[PDB]
RNA sequence: GAGCUGUAAGCAAGCUUUGAUCCGGAGAUUUCCGAAUGGGGAAACCCACCACUCGUAAUGGAGUGGUAUCCAUAUCUGAAUUCAUAGGAUAUGAGAAGGCAGACCCGGGGAACUGAAACAUCUAAGUACCCGGAGGAAGAGAAAGCAAAUGCGAUUCCCUGAGUAGCGGCGAGCGAAACGGGAUUAGCCCAAACCAAGAGGCUUGCCUCUUGGGGUUGUAGGACACUCUGUACGGAGUUACAAAGGAACGAGGUAGAUGAAGAGGUCUGGAAAGGCCCGCCAUAGGAGGUAACAGCCCUGUAGUCAAAACUUCGUUCUCUCCUGAGUGGAUCCUGAGUACGGCGGAACACGUGAAAUUCCGUCGGAAUCCGGGAGGACCAUCUCCCAAGGCUAAAUACUCCCUAGUGACCGAUAGUGAACCAGUACCGUGAGGGAAAGGUGAAAAGCACCCCGGAAGGGGAGUGAAAGAGAUCCUGAAACCGUGUGCC
RNA sequence: AAGCAGAAGAUGCGGAGCCGCAGCGAAAGCGAGUCUGAAUAGGGCGCAUGAGUACGUGGUCGUAGACCCGAAACCAGGUGA
RNA sequence: GUGGGUAGGGGUGAAAUGCCAAUCGAACCUGGAGAUAGCUGGUUCUCUCCGAAAUAGCUUUAGGGCUAGCCUCAAGGUAAG
RNA sequence: AACAGUGGUAGGAGAGCGUUCUAAGGGCUGUGAAGCCAGACCGGAAGGACUGGUGGAGCGCUUAGAAGUGAGAAUGCCGGUAUGAGUAGCGAAAGAGGGGUGAGAAUCCCCUCCACCGAAUGCCUAAGGUUUCCUGAGGAAGGCUCGUCCGCUCAGGGUUAGU
RNA sequence: UAGGCCCAGGCGACUGUUUAGCAAAAACACAGGUCUCUGCGAAGCCGUAAGGCGAAGUAUAGGGGCUGACGCCUGCCCGGUG
RNA sequence: CCUAAGGUAGCGAAAUUCCUUGUCGGGUAAGUUCCGACCCGCACGAAAGGCGCAACGAUCUGGGCACUGUCUCAACGAGAGACUCGGUGAAAUUAUAGUACCUGUGAAGAUGCAGGUUACCCGCGACAGGACGGAAAGACCCCGUGGAGCUUUACUGCAGCC
RNA sequence: GGGAUACUACCCUGGCUGUAUUGACCUUCUAACCCGCCGCCCUUAUCGGGCGGGGAGACAGUGUCAGGUGGGCAGUUUGAC
RNA sequence: GGCACAAGGGAGCUUGACUGCGAGACCUACAAGUCGAGCAGGGACGAAAGUCGGGCUUAGUGAUCCGGUGGUUCCGCAUGGA
């Protein structure tokens, strides 16, 4: 059979031009008095998943253009 | 999996929606114009044949 | 058996729902009544569903 | 077309060219049990009744046929009760029953282990299993459809869409469809309006029921009016569109027939099919067997033929059946406890969610052509269809069985549990579980005779190529058990 | 690809579909840029600094019993006084 | 003694969780089923090149797992160690 | 050629040996194939030859391909055979002698005496078994020894109802 | 072949029953006591239902809980739970 | 002061008493047991009945008499095994074994290693110190996001009932 | 006096009656439903069915929906260092 | 650990306890955490330079999913809305 894509992992990654994975911040629902204003500033920003997640869980993704 | 430590997929939110009206388009560019000879009216249907 | 001799109601199958969801078996009666109806021309007292008898094409003898 | 009376030796008695054994088609017979059905019963046993027949003085006895239940049809009777009805009796029925092919199909019921690293929603899974209905297929099917185009045009199945859209303690996981490319193609029939006939309620000029005609659809169709037209000239058809029947012919199936070419010479050898030297046939160099490996030895093969009888398909003929066009928008018809809704569940990939669509129980409950449904809550506009009736082949699924074949499938601890008298022996009260076990030789030519022995078993002698092939009989490894002794 | 021809074959046909050449953004959308932002600013992801695709072998992974053997148990249908 | 009846989410019990075919805190047989097993055991020819770890973080986690560290192969940068 | 290096568990990487099957070439084999049994041969290893004995009809070699491809361990499965070992045991009990039979006698037959049961170890008859019953023959196996004997083997035969 | 006996205490009154195969007992049962349900289609129990047991019985009967011959007795508390 | 109310009769070191072999009396030369009392009842008590109780018991408990190989303390005899001979002939176990002792060493308890000591080869009848002997993948303990049976005012459900 | 009285037109507060609806409740009734009551027939029949009395009766029973109770029963949970 | 050109005390005016960000670093398995010159917008104080993106520094906190609220040149399943 097919393999499965990960339903969880695509609606929270996606692939840029060089085959990386876009990701959001965690830390980004409430609690937003308890953060200083710079972090809210990077954390509303996108990042990368690291290295070694990404060797992790690539194949999770692999069904996603 | 990660031995019970919060899989990476969870402790990040997700993100966006998908549009039903998303329109993708062939693209294009002018260097692949430029294959064709003078005068051709480049249409899509002579672009796909 | 407890089935409509007009209609065919008869008991089915399916999920008793608890609040947290639980799903266990359970049964939907026919609303079946003991009535005087015509059976091959001769009146006889069979078990016919009031829905059946709703209408009142079902004659009562 | 010359032997035959099975494995299976043996003795016996016989049969066969006046055509046996053997092979195929169609018949006859077919004990008893078994749905088992005359009644009963611990299956394979027992006991009856009714006709007819054998036998007895008669009883006792025997043979043949009938005698279950339910359902259908016809007839006769008809309770409480008056008519009736229930019920009962008789006759008539190739009506049903049960089995299986451990498969495939459609339904009624429907798990748990397991996954989620626990677990309850969820998953496993509508799976396993039980039950019902069936058919060679089943289900689906001729748009209240898909869509959003200068659109498509029943259903089913394959590719693709796509592991996408989505669903999800948004966890584990679950997971489409339409478009597009293909296989296969096929469409039809009713209900209602209306007409005619007939009948009973007279409900009393109305109504219901029953026959035939009529009629079948959506920017509407039909009835009803108008014309035109056929009434078989011509069309269709037993696979839907009505339903059975009969011929002639063709090609098959179920036995068979014919079928080319070397004992070539020579060399080993028990025995050539092998080696060496030569030929020949081939629409035949597939295969098996034959004393070692055969195109030319046998059965065969390629090729060409063959059927009294039964059976399958096909094509014609017979036979059977059959009108369909245009113009009207007065009126009428176009599927009611239905569609749909609330409540409770289920199916839709879609877990109640913003939840369209489909199904069930319960309750409520439309419009009906100035009408109705859908396009994922819902409204408006637009687009596409016309539900609440039915039928419909092909493409698809599966194989217990039959025929012909194939394998970089097994080769006796393998391959079926079972190569062999295997679902056996054995085990179990029972459901059930369930083995081990192949090889003489080419040919029995299966060791006459002699010696030791009660016999078994040997030693000779014979057969054979070989008996160190002698019946657990090809080969005969290791463990293991011995005998002799070169060194210690 | 299915499918149609063909020795259960090769092959021929079949371009639907799939991947790549363009990325950025949740999306409308814009496009060698694009998103954020008031901004020709900065920054992110990209481009300039380019190779993919079909098939085969090998390594690993996913779904399947998934390297082999092993529970106590659970559930379903039956068999036994 | 004979003939019968009660059957497993059940029966029977002057009650011991006793007994229900040498089996009973839930009989036996078959099936789901190759249940599951982060646990134990086993995993078959040879030589050569290189060669660990027994640590950190997190973990209903502690004899399990995941990322990093440490090993190996390949390709680049190269001379940056 | 020079230089340097060459312990190794988990593990990574490379190069090979061997087994079964297929294709294509080229061979071997009744003047003896495979298998088996020896040997003091060959290669760095897995391994490969040569010779002789047995065997009596199939089998290598080269290149490539495909795998049910390699066993010493799983209280592994099956079969065979050991060790314990000439050991434990030979399952309640009175036998002795004289004849007979016989290839063979503690064990079978007959005789004599003795002994045991005798509210049974007697007689009958169930359930159950299903020919074990009688006669003749036999001594492979079974019988915890023996065997001429047997409930065993082989041949026959045997069950009679109006009560 | 055929009782050993006596004295005293604990438990159970007694005969009886029980863990087939490590427990025979003080455990179970028991006659007796009491509480409670049940007006008969009884309550209670088996079954989805039909059909049953109860019972071919009828409150002096039937079911359930507790106590356990017999003798003398069985005190206080209804706040909590039923 | 608190509570709903604060244990009465009877019994009591008890199938109940930890301290405890309580203290006192009896029984014995000597009595953690027994019997009779006492009552500071760890933690009796009135139908999960209290206190008595004739008869009963393969019940539990203590003391006497009879009686004895139970014992002081063993002896003899009989039969069946054992033992020898003839016949027949297993089993658990087993990595291969030419299988000594002492001290030491070692995964810390050695027939097998080290240093010494001792020992000619092969059996038979006997005993069990060792081979951490055989048997049964420890039942104790701990662990596994194992199982099953049971309980409840654990959670979530279902039948039944209103 | 705040306001003027007669009478007439249109209205409100409060109460009452009637007409028509709307429930809720009360009794009573009989034909639904029920009878493990009697008599007769099917019919040699303690089943079933039909007929006729009697009792009960719009309740009960049953179906759908809802609340409460519910270890009677069931699936599970009940920490690490 | 710092602090007396104060970071300790007092006074005037104010809200930078700002918006978009951010070269580059620290820390780090990941997720996070920390520092940051400088740029732009619009401001406070100051004559100006200039300082100000809380507090002398280092604790005062909780992922995702799921809900509530406000804003919005986003989407809206034929079309316009919803
Ligand atoms: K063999
Ligand atoms: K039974
Ligand atoms: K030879
Ligand atoms: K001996
Ligand atoms: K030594
Ligand atoms: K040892
Ligand atoms: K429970
Ligand atoms: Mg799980
Ligand atoms: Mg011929
Ligand atoms: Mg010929
Ligand atoms: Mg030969
Ligand atoms: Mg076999
Ligand atoms: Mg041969
Ligand atoms: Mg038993
Ligand atoms: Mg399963
Ligand atoms: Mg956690
Ligand atoms: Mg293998
Ligand atoms: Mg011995
Ligand atoms: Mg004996
Ligand atoms: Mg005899
Ligand atoms: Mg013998
Ligand atoms: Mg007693
Ligand atoms: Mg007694
Ligand atoms: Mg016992
Ligand atoms: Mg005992
Ligand atoms: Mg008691
Ligand atoms: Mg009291
Ligand atoms: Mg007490
Ligand atoms: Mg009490
Ligand atoms: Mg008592
Ligand atoms: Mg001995
Ligand atoms: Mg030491
Ligand atoms: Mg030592
Ligand atoms: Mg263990
Ligand atoms: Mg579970
Ligand atoms: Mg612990």
């Amino acid at each position: 059979p097919k393999m499965k894509t990960h339903r969880g992992s695509a609606k929270r990654f996606k692939k840029t031009g060089s085959g990386k994975l876009k990701r959001s911040h965690a830390y980004t629902s409430h609690l937003f008095a308890n953060k200083s204003q710079k972090q809210k500033r990077k954390l509303r920003k996108s990042a990368v998943v690291s290295a070694g997640d990404f060797k992790r869980i690539k194949q999770m993704l692999a069904n996603i253009k | 999996f990660e031995g019970g430590q919060m899989p990476l997929f969870q402790r990040l939110p997700k993100r966006g929606f998908t549009n039903i009206n998303r329109k993708e388009y062939a693209v294009v560019n002018l260097d692949k114009l430029n294959g064709f000879a003078e005068g051709t009216e480049v249409t899509p249907e002579l672009l796909l044949e | 058996a407890r089935k409509c001799v007009i209609t065919g109601k008869k008991t089915t199958a399916g999920n008793n729902r608890s609040h947290a969801m639980n799903a266990s078996k359970r049964t939907w009666g026919a609303n079946l009544q003991k009535v005087r109806i015509l059976v091959n021309g001769k009146p006889k007292k069979v078990y016919v569903s009031a829905r059946a008898l709703k209408s009142g094409k079902v004659e009562r003898v």
